[PDB]
């Protein structure tokens, strides 16, 4: 069924990369290649606030 | 209360007193006015002071987020973990009514405690030198100067001194 005018779909992934670790991608097409990845340091584990409150 | 002298043979309280929680009024030839009992007044500071201090204190707690996130095909463990904060929600407000509840009339008790107490501490002083005429009053049977009123208020009335004087006015 139509979803924003879209009779298809696309499912999103994601996975962590160790440090000095190698990741390999391959299609032979229907893949949405990352352009932009994200270097982090995730520290103690927190929480998510859903609020009109201002900042 | 428990022990029967706030609101109970000491009929009312006094809001001339400022100086303390507990103390005297005396009135003789050389003047009249109020003075608080300091040594029982900072006893129950000191321990009141400890006291909310040990409810406030003995709580302590780390980090914690309790936001958890579910999707629709988990409400088995989200109804879970809303059992979960649901169950500590029930248990700290039973606690914390409970205690409250239950600390305040150990409180009332232990200012009901320190005033009796306040009182026996004279009473043992002037065995029959004075007349305990209730109220938690007491009508001296001789002249006691404001050096006199000191003395009580500082624990060392000297009873063989003004026994001679108590004797003949008791009649
Ligand atoms: C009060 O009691 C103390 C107890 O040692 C005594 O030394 C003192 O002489 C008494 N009188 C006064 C006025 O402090």
């Amino acid at each position: 069924p139509k979803v924003r005018d879209q009779e298809g779909r696309m499912n999103y992934y994601w996975t962590l990369v160790e440090p000095g670790d190698k990741i390999t991608f391959e299609a032979t097409g229907n893949l949405v290649v990352p352009r932009y990845a994200f270097a982090m340091e995730r520290n103690a584990g927190s929480g998510i606030i859903i609020s009109d409150t201002p900042v | 209360g428990l022990f029967g002298a706030i609101a109970g043979f000491i009929e009312g309280g006094w809001t001339g007193m400022v100086d303390g929680w507990y103390g005297y009024h005396h009135q003789n030839e050389q003047g009249s006015g109020y003075a608080a009992d300091l040594k029982s007044t900072q006893n129950a500071i000191d321990g009141i002071t400890n006291k909310v201090n040990s409810v406030i204190e003995k709580m302590n707690t780390q980090f914690t987020a309790v936001g958890k996130e579910f999707n629709h095909l988990e409400k088995r463990i989200e109804n879970l973990n809303k059992k979960v904060d649901d169950g500590f929600l029930d248990i700290w407000t039973y606690n914390a009514e409970l205690l409250v509840l239950l600390e305040n009339e150990r409180t009332l008790d232990y200012h009901d405690s320190n005033v009796k107490n306040l009182y026996e501490k004279v009473r043992s002083q002037l065995k029959n030198n004075a007349k305990e005429i209730g109220n938690g009053c007491f009508e001296f049977y001789h002249k006691c100067d404001n050096t006199c009123m000191e003395s009580v208020k500082n624990g060392t009335y000297d009873y063989p001194k003004y026994s001679e004087e108590a004797k003949l006015n008791r009649e």
